[PDB]
DNA sequence: ATCGGATGTATATATCTGACACGTGCCTGGAGACTAGGGAGTAATCCCCTTGGCGGTTAAAACGCGGGGGACAGCGCGTACGTGCGTTTAAGCGGTGCTAGAGCTGTCTACGACCAATTGAGCGGCCTCGGCACCGGGATTCTCGA
DNA sequence: TCGAGAATCCCGGTGCCGAGGCCGCTCAATTGGTCGTAGACAGCTCTAGCACCGCTTAAACGCACGTACGCGCTGTCCCCCGCGTTTTAACCGCCAAGGGGATTACTCCCTAGTCTCCAGGCACGTGTCAGATATATACATCCGAT
């Protein structure tokens, strides 16, 4: 039962690798402000997924958040995911 | 020593290529769980879905990063900035 | 009195009957008609042929026997009606189609 | 508890139409999901449409409609031919 | 000239040895020498050559410094390098560990060895997934041993376990596999930490371009690769030609292996033995087919017109690959059935139809080889078109499909005449005395591989000659690699005269070996600047007896007609071979 | 044939938040379709919910989760603690 | 045996029976719970009463007495939470929302 | 019934009202036929979809309802036609 | 010297004029015939509810004016004033509808 | 200029291992077969709404055009960003161990479906007066040359 | 910088038509009843997620170094905006006439619902082989120097 408090792990997502998805996705040069901008669009983005996934769980009365929950809140955004079961 | 410039355009043929998810797992991982407590708090993910949200993360900045980079092409900069990908997800109306 | 199932009956691959029983099942209408979860079904064959195809001859194009998800991504966004069909489908493993803006490269 | 899926189905048609092919097991889920999806979007659209026209019941025509619907471009003149002739052949035999 | 900086070298050289702890006297300061195999050595004796090679080995670490041994196969290398281990651990009380390192196949034969000759020793050994290795490893952890056995492959997997752990003395086998330094093992060996003293072998040393030499010797002592460009001194000048690459290696040839004459040895089974009872050595030559001339003659154009010169370019020409794209084929036939032209547009196949017949009578086993793998179809429905008994083996075959095709090619009644091969594909180890006819095929880099197609056949127990016919087309770029090779025939036949003063620290052997070679350069120098059956009866003819029944099969052959070479007209043959081609 | 509506509703509440102010039908009209509309939205989600867990029958707490879903923001907690407060004197009665 | 609504037992303005209905023939699932009709009626009048109010206002702003769709249609979109939900819906006589870029004001 | 270049009824004046509306302030000169070229697909595809909602019903009408129903497939949600 | 305005000026009297009102900017029988027109195609011979065109007209500006919008976001974006074709065909590019 | 080193590249090796394929057995969901009836289908009659034709009114589109402000292209510069090498650390992975909690199962029981009867609210007709369009006229303000 | 003229707002008056308030009045509400069953809830098992350790090691990071590019300016050129006058084509009002929907009552058969009765699909298995990686052999590219 750890006392659990999380805090700048959005410094977990580091300059090498943001560089690297700039890479797929076809970047060339980056400016070295993004690296501040992705962290903040990420975070947004998996608030919300987040968000809806908990809520289907608390909903299905389950302390666990499965691969099924999420499928369904990406489903619900608009963004279909395949390969995790349906 | 390379022409600056020459060992990214290696990286873009190197990256595009292979499907591999290009964000550390534990951090990863970190994150979502501190996120996760804001909501509801003592929770358990399966390992699964974590690679759910990582996959769709990856798969979502990506694409984002794409049209960006169309942004700033169409400015005649080839270096994306914050306010280029502010317009990007401003014309998708992300936000 | 030996029973035949309908998928064969139209010469089908898919499990008419299985269909049949979603439909009611998930509260689509109030009755299912007769021919629909044959028609249904068809239809499902044909589409999943297309993409098993594409994605065959790609991975073939890779010399790899087995087909894995990189390949079933290149045969849809290759192609282009299911792209159409697909574009806000995300497939996990999927990577990215190869694609280069022509003025970054060097001259 | 059996879970279900079109596995064997999808196996089936793979080996019609590359009899050499193996598929690798996520790249089934795949498929598997995929499917269920369609059937989803096409089921759905026959619903919608049934309430308007104040039909109870689907029936064929219905899904011939949703099809040409979601289907863009020439999968659906293609699928279309094909579904017509499957349930051609049911009824016939 | 260079022999002072060498010996410069003979002084500083030892001096990074003794860091580490003419030539010929500083490296052999240390002389032990002992006449007999050792007492724990049991299950026989060796021979003088091969105790006298034992003592070398000695005498190396007597002196406290690496080596080689080039010896050919089957001189008993294994048993030696039993005796010089065995010979360390009681008469030198060394035990401590030891580290062995074989191919995959061999190891079933060293292990063999082991259990003869050595019962006295631990030998730990390596297969069949983590589990056994998870018993097997931490029981070595324990520190328990006395010989560590091990293929290539688990140095990399358990490179962690073994590197971990200090070791005594470092035996590779196979050792060539060192030639390129880029090979991750190489490098490896010096992330594996180190054994106190490194060992290798070889079968053949390898290509005149010589980092064999540097990657070898290079690797035999630190010293030597801190040496590698005072290797370039005479690797950049053996590599006119009279004053400069021969009456400089009137000695150079020696003054390299002069210098290192101590810590490299050879022999020659027919120094040793010499009961190999012969075989001859012939080559032919053939014509371009037609259809192989027309377009193919002119892929230069075609380069452009698709892949890559050498391979799917080049040999496809060669009567190697007929419509391996297979709309040739198709120009011929849809349904790839049996007819003419198919099969005729090689020298390859057409000559095997013409040729082969007349064995069929005389019933001589043949052996043939091959490097792309793909020409064995053809060939075999050439030979069920003839309805001949064959056997090949891809890579493919495992190994107690080997086995198999082994016993039943080797069993006595076989009545498989020909047998098929692709020679590095599978060669590995393999003992074919049963075969009275070799037959090379194509290009073969370098030929130390057909120096192993030929050992599958002749090595001691063969009774018959052994006919050799290399394959080769008149106007053929294959000539072009095959005079490479051949040239590379002659500088490695100095490396095997460097293996010669070297093998028997002898004087008049190794100066008659001098004039030997240097002679053969002047020959061969002097030498490089239709199907006849007469002909090739004579060059099948082991006696007049052999044109006896060759030339009745020259009486029915005579009146009976042989289906030949040249395919000529077709002309969208043409024009599409042009499309094709250029496809 | 009558159609029916809630413009009599819609009105109803207008005439509780501002009691003087009229509505121009074309603007009933769109308060109409509107109303139709957030009900497709909430229902729809109640069904693929009480299909996920394999419940059979439509809840109040269904219907309390999916708004959590569709409404944005505060209008959730209050949207939220409306309906519960109706449920409640809804039974309490 | 005297009947009271029960869209006045939960004192709601909009018609709970209609809504059990509408819930039954629409085939939402199998069986309606009884307090969801409830629940779900007081949702819509909380929202029908957000917008409401807010298009009033603003046509009071305008000094009108009668709300027009141009009123609605500023009462959403200046708000944020409607704006956000209301996105993708499009108003009939709707006109847009007062707006001009920086710097296309001359200066 | 034959009616063709009916697309120049989208005029240059219009196409300037509805870029004002937008808050464009100075148009370019090309734009007049990107935009008949973008609104004419547009249509197509709803035309498209009404239409056959239309012949699903077997009707020879297409009314406000089947349009309504058309935008609402292709995620472009209209109020007020009912 | 009759008198002008700025060129520009009178624009910006536009916009503050449009961005008020409701009105549909559109012709009504001139873009009926183009409803009429495109309609031929899929079937012939059909008949349209008036209201039906009205909400064609509806959707259609109701959707030119945020592809407009948007549009100008992109040439701000640029450092010009001025739309260009270039612009939009990146603003359908980025929203991904075509 | 060569040219050297790192990168693909066409055929071939040797093996290693985990993941796919074929399988044997088992169970229930699907097929066969029959019955009831209600949704569906089809004549039959009615009329509301679309379409065509019209003759006017004029607002608005078309066309011209002088001119000017934006596009656009150049460019000197200085600087942040690519590269890379040397040092550090935290990810990856294999292991151990515990157990909160997923998942299934047997009863239960409240409770929603169905139905018949009752009845009042909600919807079509049907007026009306006022909110609001619209016009004209002065008040103000806002641009553009001083 | 003030001054002029066009733009635009304000106010008061005018005239209309639909927002809305009532009135019947059909029928979809609500009451009031059983009954079959979804699902709550103990209740049980086991599994998959958490914790923690110790380990190689491939990253991440810090950093110095240089140059490619973002950018600010400028000047040249011109294409679009602000206002004529011209031409037409939409608009509005009006009409008629007819098809296409809508309604209406009628027949009938396709689906649901049960009831048995299997074999098709699923779960666990133990195997072979496709990818994985390292090796062998050439040549060709490329690129960033000369």
């Amino acid at each position: 039962r750890h006392r659990k408090v999380l805090r700048d792990n959005i410094q977990g997502i580091t300059k090498p690798a943001i560089r690297r998805l700039a890479r797929r996705g076809g970047v060339k040069r980056i400016s070295g402000l993004i690296y501040e901008e992705t962290r903040g669009v990420l975070k947004v983005f998996l608030e919300n997924v987040i968000r809806d996934a908990v809520t289907y769980t608390e909903h299905a009365k389950r302390k666990t958040v499965t691969a099924m929950d999420v499928v369904y809140a990406l489903k619900r955004q608009g963004r279909t995911l395949y390969g995790f079961g349906g | 020593r390379y022409r600056p410039g020459t060992v990214a355009l290696r990286e873009i043929r190197r990256y595009q290529k292979s499907t591999e998810l290009l964000i550390r797992k534990l951090p990863f991982q970190r994150l979502v769980r501190e996120i996760a407590q804001d909501f509801k708090t003592d929770l358990r993910f399966q390992s699964s879905a974590v690679m759910a949200l990582q996959e769709a993360s990856e798969a979502y900045l990506v694409g984002l990063f794409e049209d960006t980079n169309l942004c700033a092409i169409h400015a005649k900069r080839v270096t994306i900035m914050p306010k280029d990908i502010q317009l990007a997800r401003r014309i998708r109306g992300e936000r | 009195a030996k029973a035949k199932t309908r998928s064969s009956r139209a010469g089908l691959q898919f499990p008419v009957g299985r269909v049949h029983r979603l439909l009611r099942k998930g509260n689509y209408a109030e009755r299912v008609g007769a021919g629909a979860p044959v028609y249904l079904a068809a239809v499902l064959e044909y589409l999943t042929a297309e993409i098993l195809e594409l994605a065959g001859n790609a991975a073939r194009d890779n010399k790899k026997t087995r087909i894995i998800p990189r390949h079933l991504q290149l045969a849809v966004r290759n192609d282009e009606e299911l792209n159409k069909l697909l574009g806000r489908v995300t497939i996990a493993q999927g990577g990215v189609l190869p694609n280069i803006q022509s003025v970054l490269l060097p001259k | 508890t059996r879970k279900e899926s079109y596995a064997i189905y999808v196996y089936k048609v793979l080996k019609q139409v590359h009899p050499d092919t193996g598929i690798s097991s996520k790249a089934m889920s795949i498929m598997n999901s995929f499917v269920n999806d369609v059937f989803e979007r096409i089921a759905g659209e026959a619903s919608r449409l049934a309430h308007y026209n104040k039909r109870s019941t689907i029936t064929s025509r219905e899904i011939q409609t949703a099809v040409r619907l979601l289907l863009p471009g020439e999968l659906a003149k293609h699928a279309v031919s094909e579904g017509t002739k499957a349930v051609t052949k049911y009824t016939s035999a | 000239l260079l022999d002072q900086t060498k010996d410069t070298r003979i002084t500083h050289l030892l001096r990074q040895t003794n860091a580490f702890l003419d030539y010929y006297n500083v490296a052999h300061r240390i002389k032990e020498d002992i006449k007999k195999q050792p007492s724990i050595l049991v299950g026989g004796t060796l021979k003088d050559y091969q105790i006298k090679g034992l003592q070398w080995m000695v005498s190396l670490f007597n002196n406290h410094l690496n080596g080689i041994l080039a010896d050919e196969m089957g001189l008993g290398k294994t048993i030696q390098t039993i005796s010089l281990l065995t010979y360390l651990y009681e008469m030198k009380n060394i035990r401590g560990p030891y580290l062995v390192i074989v191919p995959l196949s061999t190891l079933s034969n060293w292990s063999s060895e082991f259990a003869k000759w050595a019962p006295t020793l631990r030998t730990i050994s390596f297969k069949g997934s983590p589990n056994e290795r998870k018993a097997k490893q931490a029981k070595i952890r324990a520190g328990e041993f006395d010989v560590v056995l091990t293929t290539f492959e688990y140095i990399i997997k358990e490179r962690a376990l073994l590197s971990k752990v200090k070791w005594v003395h470092m035996i590779i086998d196979e050792g060539h596999r060192m030639k390129n330094a880029q090979s991750k093992l190489s490098l490896t060996l010096n992330t594996h930490y180190h054994a106190d003293y490194r060992l290798i072998l070889t079968g053949t040393p390898l290509q005149n371009n010589l980092p064999e030499l540097w990657a070898l010797l290079n690797f035999v002592l630190p010293k030597i690769f801190n040496s590698v460009k005072s290797f370039d001194e005479w690797f950049n000048t053996p590599f006119d030609k009279i004053e400069l690459s021969e009456e400089e290696t009137l000695l150079v040839i020696r003054r390299l292996h002069k210098v290192l004459r101590p810590f490299l040895l050879r022999r020659l089974k027919k120094d040793v033995e010499k009961e190999l009872p012969d075989k001859v050595e012939k080559v032919v030559k053939c014509k371009m087919s037609a259809l192989q001339q027309i377009m193919y003659q002119q892929m230069l154009k075609y380069r452009r017109l698709r892949g890559f010169n050498n391979q799917i370019m080049q040999l496809k020409k060669i009567c190697n690959h007929p419509f391996v794209f297979e709309e040739v084929e198709d120009q011929i036939n849809p349904t790839r059935e049996t007819n003419d032209d198919i099969w005729r547009v090689a020298g390859k196949f057409e000559l095997l139809d013409r040729i082969l017949p007349k064995l069929k009578a005389t019933g001589h086993r043949v052996l043939i080889f091959f490097q792309m793998t793909q020409i064995m179809d053809i060939m075999e429905d050439f030979l069920r078109y003839i309805n001949i008994k064959y056997l090949r083996l891809d890579g493919h075959t495992k190994s107690d499909e080997r086995s198999e095709l082994l016993r039943l090619f080797n069993a006595p009644d076989s009545e498989y005449l020909c047998f098929i091969l692709s020679t590095r594909a599978g060669g590995l180890g393999l003992n074919l005395q049963t075969a009275d006819t070799v037959i090379i095929f194509d290009t073969d880099w370098n030929p130390h591989q057909d120096l192993q197609a030929q050992d599958r056949a002749h090595r001691i127990g063969q009774k018959n000659e052994v006919r050799i016919l290399r394959l080769i087309t008149t106007n053929s770029v294959e000539e072009v690699i095959l005079e490479r090779a051949y040239k590379k025939l002659d500088i490695d036949g100095k490396v095997i005269q460097a293996g010669k003063f070297d093998n028997k620290s002898t004087s008049e052997e190794q100066e008659a070996l001098l004039r030997s070679l240097l002679d053969a350069e002047e020959e061969r120098r002097k030498k490089r600047e239709e199907l006849k059956d007469s002909e090739i009866n004579e060059i099948l003819a082991r006696n007049d007896e052999e044109m006896a029944v060759l030339t009745r099969m020259d009486e029915d052959r005579s009146k009976k007609e042989e289906k030949s070479r040249l395919l000529e007209k077709k002309r969208e043959e043409s024009e599409s071979a042009a499309v094709y081609n250029g496809r």
